[PDB]
């Protein structure tokens, strides 16, 4: 029934909890990489792009759920600062090549048959 | 057999023939346009028609195993000639 | 002018609540086409819908107000209200 | 050896008809899904197909398509030389499987009349 | 016997790994659920899901059991089941020359206990089920990718994800690095309704729902 | 081949070629379908 | 040097032709084999419900 | 049952967050719940036994080199298979895929009779065998 | 009560007196395997491979005609029934053709799964097989006779679902050729269903003609539009193609049977076409041009115009997707002169009550009704799936069919009341005699048909029925229940158009010849250049360009009825969604995805901006478009019929000719239709000789 096992987390708040640390690891993470990886982008451009997925994560509330991906960003962030990614892994979170989509009904509809 | 197009390009069996503008043309050229001669809608027909007298006829094709299911063709109809639908070899019953 | 383009009327074949208006289109409708034969008073009907009227002014302008539990006469002057102001 | 597996070629009965008469089986046990074949009803009324491209960059030369057809229609030639500058040029068409037919005929026939016991 | 093609039939064995059944069933009646023996002579071990720990640390152990060789590790995802994920065990008793199939049940989310301390092999197996299924497993030394690409996202054996996959990579000259595109196959996967519209085995027939 | 000669047929070639990559007379792979949708030719009369 | 010192006569395939596709001969003769070779490599033979893992030597 | 912290979870479960669904083909695309119909030109009913969920069809255009079927949705060759009709939707929720049902269509009960063929005054009499 | 208990494979099953054998093993699953028996059809026993082993018994049973009563255990499985099916397989297979390489059918091959199944795996026959000389019967289903086996399955379906009797068996022993003897020429509304009823592939689909093969096609279900029956129809389509259009079931709709006219037209889908918008130059030749200026060019100037003279004229393939966003772009600039080409008497209820124009009493309702008077209407090419519907429960339940009007033949014997209009009052008075025999009927029904209102007395003749129902409902022999009145329709999306609020007919253009003209989808031809005012924007979309694009300013492009998810509904208010099949081609869009782009680059915006969006919006203005394969039963037949004595009309005497009268007009109807060769192939093949028409193929 409604009763379900958790992962590791009790309720939403250590669940909220998680998500931080997560945070505050990746934040701490992001200058190193970028001096290490010898990327493109600035210090200031990872930041967002760490943060930007956070609350493009934000629907989520089942706190199995959010412990689900708090250990998948967790993985994420262990297969980075070992290098074990390369400059093209860590880019393709940049979706540069891919040019902007549009959002407009009347730009869908120019181009093709597509919602 | 093998035309030539009115751009200079070679209508196939099937009859394909890239058009006046048809951007794609630009493959062609500075290359050829593989065509094959031995078109096989015109290198059946000359074959003539066997004048075997029976009702029901056979044909393997030629080989036996080397040639196609063994189809028993119906010569009774006697206005058109009876033709393997594997080989489009012509058997005909000899007019009465 | 914005008068009484066209009226729409969405009730239900056996839903309770639709009664109401069940009984006013089966004595105060006729009636009600004589007076304004130019109006079409559509009775697109449906099941488990609740008893609900649609009205159609001028240009792109609808309004809605619904009919739950309405009693025949209570439905005949929530229509006289809206063909009422024939602008 | 005889049986071996190499550049596919669409070969033609004694007469000069092509044996394909358009079944799919071809298409239809293709583990790489190279063929793609449509037919049509020709205009002697026989039945070939239209288009016979064979993807020489997708199929793995199982075999299975000299194996499927009931006419010995498709069958890799003996040729294990067919290396191309290009991409383009592996995609093979109906007319390049055509033309192999007719410049390997020699040994297909001779291979095949050598094999076509043993199966 | 007669019959050429007809494989042959060990009832020996059958009875003999059925008896094994009953055995185990009534050992550890907490966990077993389900216990059978298939035509081939296999044996299935049913258990519920807390059971992958205590259950295969018996047939482990046990004087009479003695299976000591994680054969293997998979899941069988199945869309229809309410737990979609079906994880699958198969044990080799060297002693007994004999192979047993210990299954059991789970969802997304649920996780499972990893069998690393009972069978160490199955670190790795592991890894690789939640890295193509997504099948969680608690108390793992080290859960991570082993299959996929690094960054990959989504769990590509689980039958949702398409046979294609969603992201592709090029070579691109204004950013002189691989990078990573929407799919766009220049050739559609020609799906096949290759299946016969008539009853194939009426043994199996399921009942009429 | 001198001494059995392969049996002899109409359509095979008399001219062997070598692989033909590189030179101008390399294949090029090409639809060989007719095409499917055409289009509705506007009329040459005028509007009125 | 025992295998090629017992080889036995027969066939290389099991005779159930809903199973392995029948030889070219009677492909072109019989409508059984025809058909049984039309349906095995459009749509193969049908296997019966069921889960098994079977293991070999394998030289690794 | 388990004596391991059940937590009583009440919203509906939605695991979209990770099977990695692109956000066009998560949202726009629109799934059907149906049964299949039975091939007309055959006779037998095996296939109309299991309720299947596809996705809608997208664009496919011909490839300018050889003409192919190339399309750009990877969501278009993916069928699934489900015994019941609310096991299926309940994928559907669980996925987040807007859905639509149809109903198992099954043939109505007719009732033949071998002796209807020849009747002294029913209309019914059939001309030949 | 009445259930006899009956055994098979032991289990114990419940199954009605009369049921025959095959049918009770059916209730648990077991599919006895067959190949006469058809459960549309009648049995005929021919197959000879249902036979099965009785429980205690000696003799092998034939499963379909048996009547099967208590202690009765069947043994599907026991050696003695896969013995009779061996033997009898072994049979048919002895003398088929080795042409399912060839063969159509193979690949379905009801043979071949079979053999698969139930049949050995090798034969046995040392002799030579019989070759049977084909016999054309249709430039649109090829016959390679000397596959087919004993059918009884074409001969029962041209005697019993087409009526036509030319189907037939000639000579006995081996040969016993199954043809027409003479040289004649199987036409008719449903003969294109011999083709899916065939197990071996002798009958097949001409225009399908060997271009692919099942496995690598893929099915996608959705409604046909060709007719305004609805039939379920299933659209095989691979590579971005339609190859063949298959019939789906759905009982009370269209059973299993397509028509002709649905089945052998997608070729139409591939004939003239519109792809990209086309403009206006400056000559007056209509030239390709983007998107956005004929947008423009059309936003532009309906933004100048208002009022009433901005006119929309639905045509006949219509989504009421496309009809809801028309309608609520053409009144935001208040113009509510929405027409339609088919014309339905707006005097009186019109299209407030939709129980005027629908058929009421359902399809399925007249396969229980006694007596029908079918009115001035030629339903075999009209609507000829409910033709059959009539002539099923005149076979069975032995329905009394009247028609008044044109003499036209109906594949039954109708009573010729005569054609003249008079006799529609005659009737109402009573003094005719049929008027009691109505009277007398427990499930009396007339039924009108939109051609027939399409006459100068619509009015006089709808009003007139309508008093001869209520004449007859008076009396109680009609049940609390039953719906008299009935209205069968042609135009597909007319009831939709109605169903909205469309007004009826194009009487209100010419009242008011309007600046801007918005043919959507028409193609009638009934609004020519001279009926509206000089320099009209005749703005004209659709998909097949016939008659609405020569006469037009832009020619903004639609999708087919096979290229979008609209929503077609049937004759009796049975909304039914349409899925997609194969995309627009070329730059063509959806129909509703054109009204709401043009609104927005017009100014007034149309709210819904997605595909549930519309549909939320389509359930707004009625709430039984949405719900999906009801038939939301209406009610109000007697307030309209006061509503209707108002005006009262008066008769004219021209007698009541439907435009369709034989079978050389019915496959010319529709854009689709008109397009497609196979289409014109039949149209030649009946209107000279037998003999000027065959396809070459030796498949
Ligand atoms: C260069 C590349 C570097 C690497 C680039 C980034 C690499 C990937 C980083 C990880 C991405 C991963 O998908 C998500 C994760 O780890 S965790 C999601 C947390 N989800 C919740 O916590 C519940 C829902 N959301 C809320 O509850 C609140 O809205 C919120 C937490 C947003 C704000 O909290 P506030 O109290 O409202
Ligand atoms: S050789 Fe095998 S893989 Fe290659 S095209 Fe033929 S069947 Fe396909
Ligand atoms: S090549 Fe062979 S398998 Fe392929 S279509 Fe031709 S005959 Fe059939
Ligand atoms: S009916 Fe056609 S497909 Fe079936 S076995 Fe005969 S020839 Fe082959
Ligand atoms: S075509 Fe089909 S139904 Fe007609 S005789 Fe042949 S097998 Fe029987
Ligand atoms: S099914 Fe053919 S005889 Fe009963
Ligand atoms: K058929
Ligand atoms: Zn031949």
């Amino acid at each position: 029934g409604t009763s379900v096992k958790p992962i590791f987390s009790r309720d939403m708040n250590e669940a909220k909890r998680r998500v931080r640390e997560l945070y505050r690891a990746w934040y701490r993470e992001v200058p190193n990489t970028v001096h290490l990886f010898q990327l493109d982008i600035s210090v200031k451009q990872g930041r967002d792009k760490v943060r930007e997925m956070f609350m493009k994560n934000a629907h989520v509330t089942d706190p199995r759920v959010v412990d689900l991906l708090v250990i998948k960003g967790k993985m994420e962030l262990e297969e980075t600062i070992n290098v074990w990614k390369q400059r093209t892994h860590i880019m393709r979170f940049f979706h540069e090549t891919e040019a902007p989509r549009p959002t407009d009904f009347l730009s869908k509809f120019y181009v093709g048959h597509d919602p | 057999g093998v035309r030539t197009s009115p751009t200079g390009e070679k209508v196939t069996h099937t009859g394909q023939a890239y058009d006046d503008g048809d951007y794609r043309r630009v493959r062609f050229s500075d290359r050829q346009k593989e065509v094959n001669e031995n078109f096989a809608i015109d290198l059946i027909a000359e074959q003539p028609v066997s004048e075997v007298g029976s009702r029901v006829i056979s044909c393997d094709g030629g080989g036996g195993a080397l040639g196609h299911p063994r189809v028993y063709i119906n010569l009774d109809k006697e206005t058109k000639t009876g033709t393997c639908g594997y080989c489009g070899l012509q058997f005909r019953q000899p007019h009465h | 002018k914005l008068g009484l383009r066209e009226i729409r009327i969405h009730l239900c074949q056996r839903s309770p609540g639709s009664q109401g208006v069940r009984d006013f289109i089966e004595k105060r409708y006729v009636e009600l086409k004589k007076a304004n034969p130019d109006l079409p008073i559509l009775i697109r009907e449906c099941s488990d819908v609740q008893p609900k009227l649609w009205a159609r002014y001028a240009f792109g302008q609808e309004k809605n107000v619904s009919l739950n539990n309405f009693s025949a006469d209570q439905v005949t002057r929530t229509l006289e209200n809206v063909l009422s102001g024939k602008a | 050896s005889p049986r071996f597996r190499g550049e596919h070629a669409l070969r033609r009965y004694p007469s000069g008809e092509e044996r394909c008469i358009a079944c799919k089986l071809c298409e239809a046990v293709c583990p790489a899904q190279a063929i793609t074949i449509e037919a049509e009803p020709r205009a002697d009324g026989s039945r070939r197909t239209t288009r016979y491209d064979i993807d020489m960059t997708k199929c793995i030369y199982c075999g299975f398509c000299q194996e499927a057809c009931p006419v010995d229609a498709i069958v890799e030639g003996p040729n294990f030389e067919f290396s191309t500058e290009t991409h383009e040029e592996l995609l093979y068409n109906k007319e390049k499987l055509l033309n192999n037919g007719d410049k390997w005929e020699a040994e297909i026939a001779a291979n095949i009349q050598a094999d076509y016991l043993y199966r | 016997d007669t019959r050429p093609t007809i494989r042959p039939r060990n009832d020996v064995v059958h009875k003999q790994l059925s008896a094994f059944g009953q055995y185990v069933a009534e050992i550890l009646p907490k966990y077993v659920q389900q216990v059978q023996v298939s035509c081939f002579n296999e044996l299935e071990i049913f258990i519920h899901p807390d059971g992958v720990i205590p259950v295969l640390t018996f047939l482990r152990d046990h004087t009479n059991a003695q299976f000591k060789s994680l054969a293997d590790l998979t899941a069988v995802d199945v869309p229809t089941r309410q737990n979609r994920f079906e994880i699958v065990y198969n044990l080799l008793s060297l002693r007994f020359n004999s192979q047993i199939r210990v299954k059991t049940y789970t969802d997304e989310l649920t996780p499972i206990e990893s069998s690393v301390t009972v069978y160490k092999a199955a670190n790795w197996y592991e890894r690789e089920i939640w890295d193509m299924f997504g099948v969680f497993f608690a108390n793992h030394p080290d859960l991570r990718r082993i299959l996929t690409g690094y960054g990959f996202e989504g769990h590509p054996f689980r039958k949702d994800f398409p046979l294609s996959g969603y992201v592709e990579l090029r070579y691109d000259d204004e950013v002189k690095r691989v990078v990573a595109e929407p799919v766009e196959l220049a050739q559609e996967f020609r799906k096949f309704d290759l299946n016969s519209p008539w009853e194939a085995f009426p043994a199996y027939r399921q009942p009429p729902e | 081949p001198t001494t059995k000669p392969p049996t002899a047929r109409k359509y095979i070639w008399t001219n062997h070629k070598f692989n033909v990559s590189g030179t101008p007379q390399q294949y090029v792979p090409y639809s060989t379908t007719r095409k499917k949708i055409q289009e509705w030719v506007p009329p040459s009369t005028p509007y009125k | 040097s025992q295998c090629l010192n017992k080889m036995p006569p027969g066939e290389i395939k099991v005779d159930d032709a809903k199973v392995s596709p029948p030889k070219r001969a009677e492909m072109k003769t019989s409508m059984e084999s025809l058909i049984h070779h039309f349906k095995l490599y459009t749509e193969g033979y049908q296997v019966p419900p069921g889960a098994t893992y079977t293991a070999i030597e394998a030289p690794k | 049952t388990q004596d391991t912290q059940l937590i009583a979870v009440d919203e509906k479960l939605d695991i979209t967050t990770l099977t990695g669904v692109p956000e066009e083909h998560i949202k726009t695309r629109k799934v059907r719940i149906f049964v299949p119909a039975r091939n007309n030109m055959q006779s037998g009913v095996n296939n109309t036994k299991k309720w299947k969920m596809e996705f809608d069809t997208r664009e496919r255009w011909e490839n300018p080199l050889m003409g192919w079927s190339s399309t750009a949705d990877p969501l278009s060759n993916l069928v699934l298979t489900f015994s019941t009709k609310e096991d299926a939707v309940a994928f559907a929720e669980k996925n987040g895929w807007s859905f639509d049902v149809e109903e198992r269509k099954v043939p109505k009960p007719k009732s033949k009779s071998y002796g209807a063929n020849f009747s002294w005054n029913k209309r019914t009499r059939v001309s030949t065998k | 009560s009445n259930l006899i208990e009956v055994f098979v494979d032991g289990q114990s099953v419940m199954v009605e007196p009369g049921t025959t054998v095959l049918q009770a093993c059916e209730k648990v699953g077991m599919q006895i395997p067959r190949f006469c028996y058809h459960e549309r059809l009648s049995v005929a026993g021919n197959c000879r491979m249902c036979l099965v082993e009785i429980e205690k018994a000696p003799k092998v049973v034939a499963a379909c005609a048996m009547p099967v009563m208590k202690g009765w255990n069947i043994l599907t499985n026991s050696e003695k029934s896969k013995k009779a099916r061996e033997g009898v397989m072994e049979f048919l297979l002895a003398n088929h053709p080795l042409d399912c390489p060839i063969c159509d059918q193979g690949g379905e091959c009801d043979l071949q799964d079979q053999s698969m199944m139930f049949g050995s795996d090798r034969s046995r026959f040392l002799e030579g097989k019989r070759a049977v000389e084909d016999k054309n019967i249709g430039p649109l289903v090829k016959t390679i006779m000397t596959r087919c086996i004993q059918c009884t399955r074409c001969i029962r379906f041209a005697s019993e679902i087409a009526g036509v009797d030319d189907l037939g068996t000639t000579g006995r022993g081996n040969d016993m050729q199954v043809g027409t003897y003479i040289e004649k020429m199987f036409m008719s509304e449903l003969s294109g269903n011999i083709i899916d009823i065939c197990p071996v592939g002798a009958l097949t689909s001409k225009p399908y003609a060997f271009t692919a093969r099942p496995w690598e096609t893929r099915k996608t279900e959705s409604i046909d539009v060709m007719d305004a029956v609805g039939s379920n129809i299933v659209v095989s389509t691979r590579t971005g193609e339609v190859m063949r259009i298959l019939p789906r079931m759905h009982e009370d709709i269209n059973e299993e049977w397509i028509s002709d006219k649905t089945r052998f037209a997608y070729d139409g889908l591939k004939r003239q076409r519109l792809t990209q918008p086309m403009i206006r130059n400056e000559k007056g030749l209509l030239t390709y041009t983007t998107w956005e200026d004929a947008l423009s060019r059309v936003a532009g100037m309906l933004q100048s115009f208002q009022g009433n003279d901005v006119a929309a004229i639905a045509g006949g393939l219509v989504d009421a997707e496309a009809l809801v966003a028309l309608k609520d772009l053409l009144n935001r600039v208040d113009s509510d002169s929405l027409c339609t080409e088919e014309v339905f008497p707006t005097a009186g209820a019109g299209t407030d009550l939709r129980s005027n124009y629908l058929l009421n009493t359902t399809i399925a309702g007249v396969e229980e009704a006694d007596v029908i008077l079918l009115v001035g209407t030629n339903p075999r090419f009209e609507a000829p799936l409910f033709n059959a519907r009539i002539r099923k429960s005149w076979l069975h339940n032995d329905l009394k069919v009247a028609l008044i009007g044109s003499p036209v033949d109906l594949t039954y014997r109708y009573d010729h009341l005569g054609d003249s209009p008079k006799i529609l009052q005659d009737i109402a008075s009573g003094n005719h005699p049929f008027s009691q025999i109505l009277k007398e009927a427990k499930k009396p029904m007339v039924v009108l048909g939109s051609s027939a209102l399409q006459r100068s007395d619509g009015t006089a003749i709808l009003a007139a029925v309508s008093n001869i129902a209520q004449n007859i409902r008076l009396s109680s022999g009609v049940t609390g229940d039953w719906k008299v009145m009935n209205i069968l329709h042609r135009i597909a999306s007319q009831v939709a158009a109605l169903d909205l609020g469309y007004k009826p007919g194009v009487e209100a253009i010419r009242k008011n010849p309007p600046k801007v003209l918005f043919l959507l989808g028409a193609d009638g031809g009934c609004i020519t250049r001279q009926d509206l005012p000089k320099d009209c924007f005749i703005i004209y979309q659709g998909h097949h360009g016939d008659v609405g694009a020569p006469m037009a300013d832009v020619i903004l492009p639609g999708a087919a009825y096979t290229e979008k998810s609209a929503t077609y509904v049937n004759t009796e208010g049975r909304a039914q969604q349409t899925k997609v099949a194969v995309t627009p081609p070329g730059l063509a869009r959806e129909d509703w995805k054109i009204i709401r782009a043009l609104s927005e680059i017009a100014g007034m915006t149309l709210p819904y901006d997605t595909l549930d969006q519309v549909r939320s919006r389509l359930e707004e203005v009625s709430p039984n478009l949405v719900r999906y394969d009801d038939v939301e039963g209406a009610n109000y037949f007697q307030q309209a019929n006061e509503l209707s004595k108002l005006v009262n009309q008066q008769l004219l005497a021209d007698p009541l000719v439907p435009p369709q009268l034989t079978i050389k007009d019915f496959y010319m109807t529709d854009s689709i239709s008109r397009a497609s060769q196979t289409m014109a192939k039949c149209v030649k093949a009946v209107t000279e000789g037998i003999q000027a028409v065959e396809e070459p193929s030796i498949c």
